[PDB]
């Protein structure tokens, strides 16, 4: 619904409004699409309401990495670009006893 | 004391405060006459009950207190009870025209027929229903019509009273048609019928013997159109009473001025006792009416 | 017991101050027996000044 | 508004890439922790041994 | 007797309860309906 307070409060443009019929004759016979007529001094323009959107808040995620964590102390992080071309990595050890 | 603060458990959006800000100087009923009040007992929504009795709503509303709606500011209402005597302004939404000169009464609202059922306030299940402000002749007309509905309809099957009330519930008052929703009989309505029957029995008893035959005298003297209708009504009542010829009256013997004064003063007392069933006291006396018939200035 | 009593209306702050700027709130009194018992009991919180 | 939609497209692509990289890091930590826990005996085993 | 002249005063910001608050003076609450803060968050 059209807030007529926004019309009653905003500065308008001065126009010599000239139409041939009377104003009320154009009004009550409904030449237009929406009217707003008060015969007194309507105080409905004087009270204004807000919604007060204070702040929009995105999230900042903590940029936790592998080597930033202390759990990498038990790890030995190597980067090897041809990793998908291997099957398995075996390790051999030879001990003779004391 | 005077300014009564109400609240809301629910938040109002911009739409709710927008439709509240066009309700300034509307009269709302308050049952308590207290200061820090709550919104569920505000209005008639706690008291409205379909299939319970219009006359119950009428009696509780005429027992309820009235106040004026001014200056919402967000979760606050600021009801102000009108003082007795000083000029105030009112804004009615009841689709009934007004007049600069007549008086007002406050009635529980009827359905107009378009059936909007939106009085521009709803909080969840809770809604706001506004009491209709009605000009005095329509008010006493609907009061007397519900009284005839309660008085006539006893010990009758549904078809004859249905044929009565399809044309009795409708009232065309100044190019506006209204119908009464809940005409259901009440024990309170039974005590109204009790006062009605006792009052009409008393005005049957202590009426003068010349007034019991006065319309026969005016019938034999003069013939006018309303007199023709009155003779039709009275002679039909006579032939429903007696098929014999109603005799002409002669010189009345018991002529005594103090007797007529005393018995007709008691008669006027009893007619006051009968009329105060339907004659409601006023609530607003119009100083001015707005040309769009939305608002008015009334002195009370 | 001490803080239970309410204040006086007029209190001259210049009067009845001790050395080292400490100010007197009130005065309590017993006999010599109870006084000697308290003096032997709470001597860390007692000061002659 | 076309510039606003373009910078919004750039920022949702950038935000999705940053969230994907963070999810990759968390998943690397998670998979390392799973592979670590899948071979650790409980305390009573090694304390007995 | 004399008047109850021993009255004293208390302030808001002198109290430590303002540590739970963020005091803001703004002269249009009567023209204010609601105050909203809306938060956006992506999940990791």
């Amino acid at each position: 619904m059209e807030n007529w307070s926004a019309l009653e409060l905003l500065p308008k443009v001065g126009i010599p409004t000239d139409f041939l019929t009377h104003v009320k004759t154009s009004a009550g016979e409904e030449m237009f699409e929406a009217l707003r007529i008060y015969y007194g001094d309507d105080p409905e323009r004087y009270n204004i309401h807000f919604e007060a959107i204070f702040g929009t808040f995105c999230n900042r995620l903590e940029w936790v990495y592998f080597l930033t964590s202390g759990l990498a102390a038990a790890a030995h992080a190597i980067k090897f670009h041809d990793l998908n071309k291997l099957t398995t990595g075996k390790m051999l050890f030879h001990v003779q006893v004391p | 004391e005077a300014n009564i603060f109400c609240t809301f458990d629910h938040k109002l959006s911009i739409a709710d405060v927008g439709k509240l800000t066009k309700l300034v100087a509307a009269v709302v009923p308050i049952p308590q006459r207290l200061h820090l009040i709550k919104h569920y007992q505000l209005g008639l929504h706690q008291f409205v009950d379909h299939t319970r009795g219009y006359v119950r709503l009428r009696g509780l509303l005429r027992n309820m207190t009235l106040t004026l709606m001014r200056r919402v500011e967000g979760n606050q209402i600021l009801l102000h009870v009108p003082t007795h005597g000083l000029l105030y302004t009112v804004l009615n939404t009841g689709p009934v025209t007004w007049e600069k000169g007549d008086a007002l009464c406050v009635l529980p609202p009827l359905f107009h027929g378009p059936l909007a059922r939106e009085n521009l306030l709803t909080l969840g299940q809770w809604e706001l229903v506004l009491p209709w402000i009605v000009p005095m002749p329509l008010a006493l007309e609907i009061n007397q019509r519900l009284l005839i509905m309660g008085l006539f309809s006893l010990d009758r099957s549904y078809e004859e009273v249905k044929a009565a009330v399809q044309q009795l519930q409708t009232i065309t008052f100044r190019d506006a048609t209204f119908t009464i929703p809940d005409p259901v009989i009440d024990q309170h309505l039974l005590i109204d019928m009790k006062t009605a029957c006792l009052s009409m029995s008393m005005v049957a008893n202590l009426a003068s013997e010349l007034t019991m035959t006065y319309v026969r005298k005016l019938a034999l003297e003069d013939s006018s159109m309303l007199l023709v209708k009155c003779q039709e009504l009275l002679m039909r009542l006579d032939r429903e009473r007696s098929v014999g010829e109603p005799r002409t009256p002669a010189r009345p013997q018991h002529v005594s001025p103090d007797d007529e004064i005393a018995r007709l003063s008691a008669l006027f007392v009893m007619l006051r006792q009968l009329d105060d069933l339907i004659r409601e006291q006023v609530v607003f006396t119009v100083c001015d009416v707005s040309p769009d018939n939305k608002s008015a200035t009334c002195i009370f | 017991l001490a803080e239970a009593a309410t204040d006086s209306i007029l209190d001259n702050p210049t009067t009845y101050t001790t050395s080292s700027g400490a100010k007197i709130s009130g005065v309590m009194v017993s006999t010599a027996n109870v006084m000697q018992i308290i003096m032997s009991l709470l001597s860390s919180h007692i000061t002659k000044e | 508004l076309d510039k606003i939609l373009n910078v919004e497209a750039m920022h949702t692509v950038l935000r999705a890439l940053k969230n994907t990289a963070d999810a990759m890091e968390r998943g690397l930590i998670h998979s390392f922790l799973q592979t670590l826990l899948r071979k650790a005996p409980p305390y009573f085993v090694v304390q007995t041994l």
